[PDB]
């Protein structure tokens, strides 16, 4: 019943200050008990507690981001913000917001989180290339294709099948920093090599930071 | 300041197996700790709160134990969909803190990948540069060894790889290694062969093209 959803700007440049917003529905932040907390994760690491704001208004904040953290509420909007002074590539991370009710917290609900990167580096778009399936895959049996999502900045990149109706045999592999230091990635699908063939493979592409949109037909 | 400790930092358990996932406190936390799960691309969901209780939605085989700083986690007979990476959290005292969290695997049976070779498309050649892509698909364990020949050349220092997640329907994971090159480096050789090293396979696989 209850969802919860971050949003943020996606990039930020060093010593700038990171807006956080936690958009949610399902509950009210005036109800009696009720908390909302904000945890972070950088890449490969564990979760890491940040701030928390009962429906009271009372603030907590951990010490390892002093004078840093501010975090706020709009109990009418149903949102719970946080402020983040002077960031630094260690602020690069997911953001996640999560709610309770009661002290101490059981954090019974958490949104998907939004990724923060901390960089100097410009938007870019990627190109998008299809990956062809082979004459000779296996006839009769299991063909494969995809498309190269090519020289992007920042993460992340949106890759869906069929507008979302092609689903299984699916592999979005996560996105490889080239020594450009720009973003690449390959989709895949495995589908009957009989289908190639009847039925059309587009592949959309949305990377919303540059708003670079791209469906590539992926035909043998 | 509570520091929270898990000693097992990534373990593979078969499907059926009595899994324990323990958390060490550096004090006396009076039972206010809290078990969590993070499954690849999927919010974080609560499974266990004040040491024992279950949250509601969570199957019967999670349960938690402990007193004092000694908890553990444990699922009584491990499921496929399992897979995740499990947290602690302790709310006894300010600022909560989190153990370093414990990834856990699904062990199946050994399963040989599908290899495929992609060569460089005619839309990318027209910028000057080639990529070109094997795919290692749906295979089990986690290593595999991809080695990259041009005109029988073995190629070191321009290849890239990347590894899905554990798949939800079949434990399994797949690889995608892209080799780059100038488009000028790339009409100097005929044959782009990528070799595949896996426990499924007796003897490495070869998947090949010749340009034209």
């Amino acid at each position: 019943q209850v969802q919860l959803q971050e949003s943020g700007p996606g990039l930020v440049k060093p010593s700038q200050t990171l807006s956080l917003t936690c958009s949610f529905s399902g509950f009210s932040l005036s109800t009696s008990g009720m908390g909302v907390g904000w945890i972070r994760q950088p890449s490969g690491k564990g979760l890491e507690w940040l701030a928390h704001i009962w429906w009271d208004g009372d603030e907590s904040y951990n010490p390892s981001l002093k004078s840093r953290l501010t975090i706020s509420k709009d109990t009418s909007k149903n949102q719970v913000s946080l402020k983040i002074t002077s960031v630094t590539a260690a602020d690069t991370a997911v953001y996640f917001c999560a709610r309770n009710r009661y002290d101490p917290p059981w954090f019974v609900d958490w949104g998907q989180g939004t990724l923060v990167t901390v960089s100097s580096a410009s938007t870019k778009g990627p190109s998008v290339f299809p990956l062809a399936p082979s004459s000779k895959s296996t006839s009769g049996g299991t063909a494969a294709l995809g498309c190269l999502v090519k020289d992007y900045f920042p993460e992340p990149v949106t890759v869906s099948w069929n507008s979302g109706a092609l689903t299984s045999g699916v592999h979005t592999f996560p996105a490889v920093l080239q020594s450009s230091g720009l973003y690449s990635l390959s989709s895949v699908v495995t589908v009957p090599s009989s289908s190639l063939g009847t039925q059309t493979y587009i592949c959309n592409v949305n990377h919303k930071p540059s708003n670079t949109k791209v469906d590539k037909r992926v035909e043998p | 300041d509570i520091q929270m400790t898990q000693s097992t930092s990534s373990l593979s358990a078969s499907v059926g197996d009595r899994v324990t996932i323990t958390c060490r406190a550096s004090q006396d936390i009076s039972n206010y700790l809290s078990w969590y799960q993070q499954k690849p691309g999927k919010a974080v969901k609560l499974l266990i709160y004040y040491t024992s209780k279950l949250h509601s939605g969570v199957p019967s085989r999670f349960s938690g134990s402990g007193s004092g700083t000694d908890y553990t986690l444990t699922i009584s007979s491990l499921q496929q969909e399992d897979f995740a990476t499990y947290f602690c959290l302790q709310g006894k005292m300010l600022p909560w803190t989190f153990g370093q969290g414990t990834k856990l695997e699904i062990k199946r049976t050994v399963a040989a990948p599908s290899v495929f070779i992609f060569p460089p498309s005619d839309e990318q050649l027209k910028s000057g540069t080639a990529s070109v892509v094997c795919l290692l698909n749906n295979f089990y364990p986690r290593e595999a060894k991809v080695q990259w020949k041009v005109d029988n050349a073995l190629q070191s220092g321009n290849s890239q790889e990347s590894v899905t997640e554990q798949d939800s329907k079949d434990s399994t994971y797949s690889l995608s290694s892209t080799l780059t090159l100038s488009k000028a480096d790339y009409e100097k050789h005929k044959v782009y062969a990528c070799e595949v090293t896996h426990q499924g396979l007796s003897s490495p696989v070869t998947k090949s093209f010749n340009r034209g």
